[PDB]
């Protein structure tokens, strides 16, 4: 199985280019895309080596980089121009899909704040038209900005099969808190570490989690509640890493309860004490879970790249993510009373209201029906 | 026989030769290399065989020991792996390059007695031993190995340091 990545807008190209640099250095791949001498299954993200990227001014600075051998602002303006080059960009994808052995999914890296955001919304719909059996995971990044943000939300709630949220307000606070930057090329260092760590169990094979659906099938309970948040602690026993991930200071998100948790421990930790820690974390009751259906916490180990110590990443599904949509929602209404049909905004405003209504009702003892 | 076998260890810039005194030839010969990952330490042929996953070190590259930590590992390898003997149970005769710094001679001595607990030891100049092998105590020896060559005048068993010449041209250079 293989996973084709797409990079849209200024953000997608930058965080994708930094994702590939980190992923090339994590492996034994020279900047000239040639394997150096110096186990890690790399057929999923690299093609025999060529990355399976589809990039869409910034391209020139990439081509002037040492990695050249590795390959307006409205939403309506970003939607229309994609329609006029509909056939163009798909030929690149159609040859890469059929040239691929057995396609699995489509990773999308884009910022929803505007030509790239508009182009993304267009492409997300067409992929549902052509390929019905391919997952679409989107590494969206949150910030007329309220308008564009909610429109793409209308597509991300019914088209994208999964979604991992990364908001700049939580990342920028971290850079000033634990990095003391006072830049885009600086916070992207953290975004690259989370992205590279997200697909760790795919490149280093283990007994479990050898496919992208294996990670997603546990967290997302119903096709509607497909939003996730992240947590990265080291900015050492396994009990220490678990307790530091469940603190609010580390999450990348600005009653409520958890639906499912996945922990990625990438160190050389002792794999015999991992089952012990899950016995004791349950006793302190550090996290509150859904009352309707059963839920648990998941811990998965891996191996760090020797060519480059314990780290940790936590993928969670918390209903407190509903607050982020509320801010965009409330920000939209204030502009709607202040200034060919303007009916698409009405439908998008309505459908996101149902998503928020699902979350607040997802925390009740009678979410069934 | 009352005496245990004495060991003879020839420390070469490229290949070490080890065996038992009295024998006509060394029992083992291996590369003077120590390797560690890019089992924690690899020495000899194994280091060479698995050089692909290791970073190699040559502690006696030009005849003179430059890294004693790895030289100690080569000697450990010599006793326990190649000869399969316990150094604390056998006297050990070691060889040294011509013009070997005095401090190095003391270091080798200290390591044999304190680290390997040898019951006895001795160190002889390589060129002198070759002259002995030819049945002579006087003559000039042209010793050309892997990483260094020397012309060593010897009179009555004693090398004449003032007349010894070193040539940084040997087998390695010829191969390249
Ligand atoms: N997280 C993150 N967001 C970025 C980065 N660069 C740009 N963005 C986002 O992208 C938005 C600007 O989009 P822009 O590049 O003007 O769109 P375009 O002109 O259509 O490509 C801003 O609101 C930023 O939040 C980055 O390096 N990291
Ligand atoms: N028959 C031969 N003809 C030429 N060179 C040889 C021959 N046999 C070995 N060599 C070379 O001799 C060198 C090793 O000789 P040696 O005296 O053991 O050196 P050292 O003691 O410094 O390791 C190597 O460069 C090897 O290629």
């Amino acid at each position: 199985r293989e996973i084709i990545t797409l990079q849209l807008g200024q953000c997608g190209n930058q965080i994708g280019f930094e994702f590939w640099k980190q992923l090339c250095a994590e492996h034994g791949i020279s900047p000239e895309g040639i394997v150096e001498e110096f186990t890690d299954r790399k057929d999923v993200f690299f093609y025999q080596y060529i990355p399976r990227a589809v990039l869409l001014r910034v391209i020139h600075s990439i081509l002037n980089s040492p990695y050249a051998k590795l390959y307006g602002n409205n939403w309506a303006s970003g939607f229309s121009q994609g329609e006029k080059i509909h056939e163009d960009i798909f030929d690149i994808i159609d040859r890469e899909a059929d040239g691929s052995d057995s396609l699995e999914g489509f990773v999308l890296c884009h910022s929803i704040a505007g030509t790239g955001s508009g182009l993304g919304s267009y492409l997300l719909e067409r992929l549902n038209d052509r390929y019905p059996k391919k997952l679409v995971q989107t590494y969206s990044v949150f910030p007329v900005q309220p308008y564009n943000s909610l429109l793409t939300l209308k597509r991300l709630t019914q088209n994208a099969d999964c979604l991992v949220v990364l908001d700049n307000t939580a990342l920028n606070r971290i850079a000033t808190d634990r990095l003391h930057i006072q830049s885009f090329s600086q916070i992207n260092q953290l975004v690259s570490t989370i992205m590279s760590a997200s697909t760790t169990t795919l490149r280093y094979p283990g007994y479990m989690n050898n496919d992208l659906i294996g990670l997603i099938a546990s967290l997302i309970p119903t096709p509607r509640l497909h939003f996730l948040m992240t947590g990265y602690t080291p900015l050492t026993t396994v009990l220490d890493v678990m307790r530091r991930l469940l603190q609010p200071k580390n999450v990348m998100v600005s009653n409520h309860c958890y639906i499912a948790i996945l922990n990625i421990i990438q160190g050389e930790v002792d794999p015999t004490q991992v089952h012990k820690s899950l016995q004791r974390i349950r006793e302190r009751k550090l996290a509150n879970f859904i009352p309707w259906g059963p839920a648990s916490i998941q811990v998965a180990l891996s191996r760090k790249s020797p060519y480059l110590r314990v780290s940790g990443l936590m993928m969670a599904n918390h209903t407190s993510i509903s607050s982020l949509f509320e801010r965009t929602c409330r920000q939209y209404d204030k502009l709607r009373k202040r200034e060919d049909n303007f009916d698409e905004m009405d439908t998008s405003r309505e459908i996101v209201q149902q998503l928020i209504d699902e979350y607040h009702a997802a925390t009740r003892p009678d979410y069934i029906s | 026989d009352e005496e245990v076998a004495a060991l003879v260890v020839d420390n070469g810039s490229g290949m070490c030769k080890a065996g038992f005194a009295g024998d006509d030839a060394p029992r083992a010969v291996f590369p003077s290399i120590v390797g560690r990952p890019r089992k924690d330490s690899y020495v000899g042929d194994e280091a060479q065989s698995k050089r692909g996953i290791l970073t190699l070190k040559y502690p006696i590259e030009h005849g003179i020991v430059t890294n004693w930590d790895d030289m100690e590992k080569i000697w450990h390898h010599t006793f326990y792996n190649e000869l399969r003997v316990a150094p604390e149970e056998h006297p050990v005769l070691l060889t040294e390059a011509p013009l070997n710094p005095k401090a190095n001679r003391e270091k080798m001595t200290q390591i044999m007695f304190e680290t390997f607990n040898t019951p006895a030891m001795y160190v002889a100049i390589q060129a002198v031993l070759s002259l002995y092998a030819s049945g002579r105590t006087t003559g000039i020896v042209l010793d050309s190995g892997d990483g260094v060559s020397h012309t060593v005048p010897i009179y009555e068993g004693y090398a004449l340091p003032h007349a010894i010449l070193r040539l940084d041209l040997a087998g390695r250079d010829l191969t390249d």
